């Protein structure tokens, strides 16, 4: 209905229009609540310039170097231990698990849960990390 | 169409009968169609006829020679329609070639109060009709507010200098009949801050659009949102204006706080990611040593320390895939910081550069209305703009006194003669006035009718200028106090050497306050000759009154030495200065829809005044006093066709009530 870039609800004309003063409470009080904006921006921008100065650093130097193991269905005693230990570590994860021993898929190492299960007793196994 | 142009020139709609039209045809309007279609057509032609050649009167054999049937038909309704045309003034009005010179058959006498435009009118239109008719004017001359200034080849109208265009314009008609050089007016208002160094395109604009912009939001604020009463007073066309204004400079801010808001979300959320950010780092660095740790356990190993490497080597590539997610997430919200840090919503409603040039605006507009904003009624300032002319604005070149002087050739006029006192009753009118020259010498004019141009002005003035004797009536008076008479004035600047530029008309200069913004708010060249006017708006023309000549041709010549520069601009050969609220014979320039006024005021100004009965228990009598003028006319106040319109109207409602036949 008002023309274009002007603005007015009966809202915002019967505020400006109480109390003979009550339009320039209104407007110059405002830009009291923008300043005490304008300083919590100033408060994070500082807080924030110093968390960006502990990072400077990066995680450059704490990086190990992850190697590809060309995978294996070959489960050595070596690895089927590690297994178990990453089970009671970890349990449901097939990929740390399979992250950890270096050559499963997820299909392998969910192979050896169900699988190696029987041997194992790994009800046990995961009776413990139900715990710790 | 063509005779439905002439309809469209005498103010009519062609393709109905007016409300007035049937007040004296209640048979043709009451019944047939084919009946009305062909009244019309009459009607419209009996229009075009005296259009189409206004300088020689116009008989009923005129056009019925001129019309072929099956109009030439019926005789006697011709008649009626010339009639009826002839005696409200839309044909055979202002000065013509009286084919039928005047009867000497002279049939009552009316006293006319005023030679102004309203005045005249009536006058000639009266005195065509047969009817002695004897006009007293205060002044030494006639026209009233159609007033020009004449020394040797200088000529400039100290009031009324504009033709509001002639589509529709009785004055079209007239300018014919008195040969009047009108000339256009050229769109081009370079506006001059107070240095002397004009505005620019770009911000010139800007603020037009603005000030436009604002006053369509003033009407929003009235018709729609019904802002037409704050705290039991009508509101001011300037108080809504204020507020729009306020309000565009609230928003302005809450679109600042809802952006500089937006960025704290932002800021605010990646402070949260910094955190976890540095706590990782903080994991890593630790995890990371504890697998140097179990690493440097050199092999061979049993399994539970073989798992130990293992799986801490895991863990902390898990934790690396974590915190570059986090910094990828980062630059996301650095990002989203350039964007909004970087564009901002508007710093300003207004410059106090710009809020001057649109006082400017705003002093236009108070010019026009010759009033301040603060007085101009809101829901109803504008409501005579139903009715603006077509065409263009045009000037009178040669002096708009030529029109007065003209309808004056042939009247009693009695100059120089002040009604001081009106009495009215049953039986007729006493009008009692004196000589301005000495207050002494006592006159007394007695009459069947009194018609009152008395301006508003002077109806207004307290103790009153005239007595009305019975005293007008509370309804009548209430009117008064409730219109509007304002003011303007005007600065008459005469050079040898034309300094301006020629092909510009106008040019406004830019006052340094809003207090200020009247005070030779414009200038005007529209003379063959070297003159400038210098106009005096709003607040400002009101004070202006007081200063004395030599200061305000002044600051003249001041902001003209601004504009132009010492060099160019001489001493005037000669100056003049409107100064209207202070002239007695006026109080001010024109009416004005003041806030708590409507248009239905204009009308009870137009109601004429019917006296008690002269002996108690006798018949009901008629009407003796009568009013004309740019106050009584609604839907053209304030102007010269307006009054000049209320003249024709009086005089016919005179007549109808002094010789009712034709
Ligand atoms: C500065 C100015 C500029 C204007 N510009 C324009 C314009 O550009 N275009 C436009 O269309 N209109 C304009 N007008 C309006 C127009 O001039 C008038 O509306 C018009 O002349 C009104 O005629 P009137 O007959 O109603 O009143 P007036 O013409 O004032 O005449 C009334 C007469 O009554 C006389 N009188 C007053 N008191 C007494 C008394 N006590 N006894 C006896 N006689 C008395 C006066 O002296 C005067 O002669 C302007 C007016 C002013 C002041
Ligand atoms: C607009 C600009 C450039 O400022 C010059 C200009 C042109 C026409 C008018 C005008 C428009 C409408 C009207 C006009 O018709 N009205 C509406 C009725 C009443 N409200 C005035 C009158 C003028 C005008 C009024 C007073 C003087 C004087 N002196 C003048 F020369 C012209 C105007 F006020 C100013």
């Amino acid at each position: 209905k008002p023309p274009k870039g002007m603005f007015l609800s009966q809202e915002d004309v019967e505020a400006v229009s109480a109390n003979a003063t009550a339009a320039t409470t209104v407007l110059r009080q405002l830009d009291m609540e923008l300043v005490s904006v304008k300083r919590q921006i100033q408060n994070i921008k500082q807080t924030n310039s110093a968390l960006k100065e502990k990072l400077d650093g990066g995680i450059e130097p704490y990086r190990l170097p992850e190697v590809i193991q060309k995978c294996n269905a070959r489960w050595t005693t070596e690895e089927q231990l590690l297994a178990v230990q990453a089970i009671r570590k970890y349990g449901r994860d097939f990929q740390a698990i399979s992250d950890v021993i270096g050559n499963k898929s997820v299909v392998q190492v969910k192979n050896f849960f169900v699988n190696y299960r029987r041997r194992f007793n790994i009800d046990e196994v995961l009776q413990e990390w139900e715990a710790e | 169409s063509g005779v439905e142009g002439a309809a469209f020139q005498s103010r009519l709609p062609h393709d109905r009968m007016t409300s007035q039209e049937a007040a004296c045809f209640p048979d043709i309007i009451s019944g047939p169609q084919q009946t009305q279609k062909v009244f019309l057509f009459i009607r419209n032609r009996t229009l075009q006829l005296w259009l189409d050649n206004p300088k020689i009167q116009l008989t009923f054999e005129a056009t019925l020679q001129q019309l072929e049937a099956p109009y030439n038909s019926d005789t006697v309704l011709v008649h009626r329609v010339h009639s009826y045309l002839e005696r409200h003034g839309l044909i055979n009005f202002g000065i013509y070639k009286r084919i039928k010179p005047l009867p000497t058959k002279k049939t009552g006498k009316v006293i006319i109060i005023g030679s102004g435009v309203s005045g005249l009118a009536a006058a000639r239109q009266l005195q065509s009709f047969g009817m002695d008719v004897t006009l007293l004017e205060a002044r030494d001359r006639v026209g009233g507010r159609v007033a020009t200034f004449r020394k040797g080849n200088y000529v400039a109208d100290l009031g009324a200098m504009v033709v509001t265009g002639l589509g529709g314009n009785p004055m079209a008609v007239v300018s014919k009949q008195v040969n009047m050089e009108l000339a256009k007016i050229k769109q081009k208002c370079p506006l001059y801050e107070a240095n002397g160094q004009a505005v620019p395109k770009e911000k010139d604009e800007m603020v037009e659009q603005e000030f436009n912009r604002l006053l369509e939001a003033t009407s929003y604020l009235s018709h729609q949102l019904d802002f037409n009463v704050l705290n039991n007073k009508p509101v001011s066309l300037g108080q809504a204006l204020e507020v729009v204004i306020q309000l565009q400079e609230k928003h302005v801010k809450d679109e600042q706080i809802e952006h500089w808001k937006k960025i704290v979300k932002t800021q605010e959320e990646l402070k949260e990611l910094l955190n976890k950010m540095v706590n990782l780092k903080e994991k890593i660095k630790e995890l990371h040593q504890q697998y140097k740790e179990a690493s440097e356990v050199k092999p061979p190993r049993d399994i539970t320390a073989e798992f130990l490497v293992k799986s801490k080597h895991r863990d902390l590539t898990a934790l690396c895939k974590e915190y570059d997610e986090l910094a990828e997430t980062q630059g996301k919200l650095e990002e989203k910081l350039q964007e909004l840090e970087a564009n901002p919503p508007s710093d300003v409603y207004l410059s106090s550069r710009d809020r001057q040039i649109l006082d400017w605006h705003f002093a236009n507009l108070e010019f026009a209305n010759a009033t301040p904003l603060s007085t101009l009624s809101l829901k109803h300032w504008d409501q005579d703009d139903d009715f603006e002319f077509t065409g263009s604005h045009l000037t009178v070149r040669n002096g708009y006194s030529c029109v007065p002087v003209a309808l004056a050739e042939g009247l009693d006029i009695k100059l120089n003669t002040a009604v001081r006192q009106v009495r009215y009753t049953a039986s007729g009118c006493e009008v009692i006035a004196v000589n301005t020259r000495s207050t002494s010498q006592t006159f007394i004019y007695k009459c069947d009718a009194v018609l009152c141009t008395l301006p508003l002005g002077v109806l207004k003035q307290q103790p009153p200028a005239v007595q009305f004797v019975p005293p007008l009536p509370e309804w009548k008076t209430s009117a008064v106090q409730r219109m509007g008479f304002g003011n303007l004035n005007k600065v008459v600047l005469c050079f040898d050497r034309v300094f301006w530029d020629p092909s510009v008309n106008l040019f406004g200069h830019v006052g340094s306050t809003t207090a200020s913004r009247g005070e030779l708010f414009l200038f005007w060249n529209l003379y063959k000759a070297p003159i400038l006017l210098a106009l005096v708006a709003g607040e400002a023309a009101g004070i202006m009154e007081n200063i004395s000549d030599d200061v305000i041709v002044g600051r003249c010549l001041a902001i003209l030495k601004g504009i132009f520069g010492s060099s160019a601009v001489p001493q005037p050969k000669e100056t003049v200065v409107s100064r209207w609220r202070a002239d007695p014979w006026a109080r001010g320039s024109y009416s004005y829809v003041a806030a708590g006024s409507s248009g239905n005021d204009y009308d009870l100004m137009a109601q004429p005044i019917t006296p008690g009965p002269s002996i108690p228990g006798a018949p009901q009598p008629i009407p003796r006093l009568f009013f004309a003028g740019e106050h009584t006319i609604r839907n053209y106040p304030a102007t010269v066709h307006g009054a000049l319109l209320s003249g024709l109207r009086e005089a016919g409602r005179i007549a109808d009530q002094f010789l009712g036949a034709m």
